[PDB]
């Protein structure tokens, strides 16, 4: 279970490709 | 997540029309200096004519005001969320961030990556080319 993160997160930002 | 209080608009609110010389609404960029120090800052000439220019003469409303202490905001909160990162990602905590520590990261993030994808993310992010990403390399590729 990969941990889940707030869509206002740089890091998931950096998940945009 | 993180917004302004009515209690934070309510004091910018009175900061702005404390320095505020006609009763337009509107400061200009020496004003929004005054208004800045108010607030227990100190922003300097190029800093207070981005802030003015990034929000739209030379003169600003209270609305635009708003806008531009709201992406301080925004910004502030970024700024120590990059930092949290970084201390994770930096598994060992040497300083560095190195390809593996970045592919494990991404691992336990739902971002599954080739070795190869990895590789390019480190060597794009790596202006010393130390083999590593530091902070402020790391700072520049979370904010791009
Ligand atoms: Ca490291
Ligand atoms: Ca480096």
């Amino acid at each position: 279970a990969p941990l889940i993160l707030p869509p206002d997160h740089p890091v998931r930002r950096l998940f945009q490709r | 997540a993180d917004q302004l209080t009515e209690e934070q608009i309510a004091e910018f609110k009175e900061a702005f029309s404390l320095f505020d010389k006609d009763g337009d609404g509107t400061i200009t960029t020496k004003e929004l200096g005054t208004v800045m120090r108010s607030l227990g800052q100190n922003p300097t000439e190029a800093e207070l004519q981005d802030m003015i220019n990034e929000v739209d003469n030379g003169t600003i409303d209270f609305p635009e005001f708003l806008t531009m202490m709201a992406r301080k905001m925004k910004d502030t909160d970024s700024e120590e969320e990059i930092r949290e990162a970084f201390r994770v990602f930096d598994k060992d905590g040497n300083g560095y961030i190195s390809a593996a520590e970045l592919r494990h990261v991404m691992t336990n993030l739902g971002e599954k990556l080739t070795d190869e994808e990895v590789d390019e993310m480190i060597r794009e992010a790596d202006i010393d080319g130390d083999g590593q990403v530091n902070y402020e390399e790391f700072v520049q590729m979370m904010t791009a």
